[PDB]
């Protein structure tokens, strides 16, 4: 059985989800529209639409307002492409291999993402992570926590609060393994499994910092992205 | 430094 | 009579003008859409295309890719915002006192400018100089060397090669007054009428660059600009 | 300093 704290803890972070990620996407009208780099400027305003929601998620997340501003952003800078990686499962399709937002115009494919510069040394490990990603039937309650999990990973760099951040981590770790021990039939092997997918995105993460730059340090592409992609993507530290 | 990121963690 | 010399200044001015100068606003569609600062996303991606434009019809100037680079960014960043209301000239129209641009999602009003931040400290003063600057009936030769003569001015801050500019400039201004003079008929107080604008643009530029750190100064306001914008419009000195 | 700026008055 699941205590209080725990439950409150489960509360706490599917209400944050349900209020930064809008199932609807109605916003997605107001970006730059797609092209058919003609997918950069759509996916760069997907992208920093994506980041102001990870902020409202974190915000919201037990401890992380505690934090230092300094601490908060390290998490951020380190964290948002794992969580956009993460959060982005909720509109991936096994049956078409694509996220689907809506209509035609808001359903990504492989080929969309590589004409926003990206290349298939990052889209063929991030399409693999989705499908594997998707196959685990992630409750809400278990995708919430391993965002959770995710955000406030302490061995991230520019993190001084080491101490802090891993009892956060350690206590959202607990209720995960409890969870999953408690309300998910035949979950004996899924903590391990959700813990490896961590891994991965540190390995997808990798990948995107190296193709980022190689947009980045060309001034006509980095030009399309928005000030908060530059900001939080970029190598600027506090 | 990181202007947006300081506005947007405020209230 | 004009000579040689002078003509082929005419010629080159008119191509470039006609070179960045897109009449079927075709690229509009590319924009964040309007929304009626819910305009500030469309007005912002509307400056930044025609920063663009106005960068590619310096470059076509004679003389302007001959400056050092820092000269060549001390004048655009000074002059920008005042070749960005020139050029719009030609999309304004006196019987709705809006700028048309295709179909009426591309007509913008006094109103539609205030959803960008915004007064009408500077709109008022704004839609009276586009009213006297159409009312003038430029020939498109006297409209494009205005905009050269504008965007050569040595008086701008962080200009080096004030000789060099200032004999670029008056080189400009008399194929000006002789085109005027054997030119355009009944056009005897023209020339002082369009200098007359240029000083009006002084001061539309002072109103515009003070409104313009309101809304830098809110980072929620400033992360929806473009990168080029928040260059061009920066304080930054070379 | 000024990188887009530079960039777009290349060639
Ligand atoms: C961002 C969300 C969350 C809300 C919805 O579920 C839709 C969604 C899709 C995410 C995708 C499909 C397009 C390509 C992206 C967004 C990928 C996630 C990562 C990937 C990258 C690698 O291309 C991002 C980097 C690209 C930039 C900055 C242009
Ligand atoms: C930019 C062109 C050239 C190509 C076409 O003729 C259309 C046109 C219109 C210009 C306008 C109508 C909207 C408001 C603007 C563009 C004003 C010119 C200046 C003004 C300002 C003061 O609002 C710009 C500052 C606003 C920002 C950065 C959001």
């Amino acid at each position: 059985m699941l205590s209080d704290e725990q439950m409150q803890i489960i509360n706490s972070l599917v209400e944050a989800h349900h209020k930064t990620y809008d199932d609807s996407y109605s916003d997605f009208v107001r970006f730059r529209p797609p092209v058919r780099l003609s997918m950069l400027p759509h996916l760069a305003d997907l992208v920093s639409y994506s980041i102001q929601k990870v902020i409202g998620f974190a915000k919201m997340i037990p401890g992380f307002r505690d934090l230092t501003a300094e601490d908060q952003i390290a998490l951020l800078k380190s964290s948002a492409i794992e969580i956009i990686m993460l959060r982005s499962n909720q509109s991936f399709s096994l049956e078409d291999m694509s996220w689907s937002c809506g209509g035609p115009d808001f359903k990504y494919c492989i080929n969309d993402v590589t004409k926003a510069g990206h290349t298939l040394e990052l889209l063929e490990p991030l399409v693999k992570f989705q499908v594997g990603l998707k196959k685990l039937k992630l409750h809400e309650e278990e995708h919430v926590l391993l965002m959770a999990i995710c955000l406030l990973s302490p061995d991230r760099p520019g993190v001084q609060d080491h101490v802090r951040i891993e009892a956060l981590q350690d206590r959202l770790c607990d209720v995960l393994q409890a969870y999953i021990r408690i309300q998910h039939p035949g979950g004996r092997l899924l903590y391990a499994k959700m813990i490896q997918k961590l891994a991965d995105l540190r390995s997808l993460n990798e990948e995107h910092s190296k193709q980022y730059r190689s947009l980045s340090f060309q001034p006509e592409h980095s030009m399309q992205l928005t000030p908060l992609v530059l900001e939080v993507f970029g190598s600027e530290v506090s | 430094r990181h202007k947006i990121l300081h506005r947007l963690l405020q209230e």
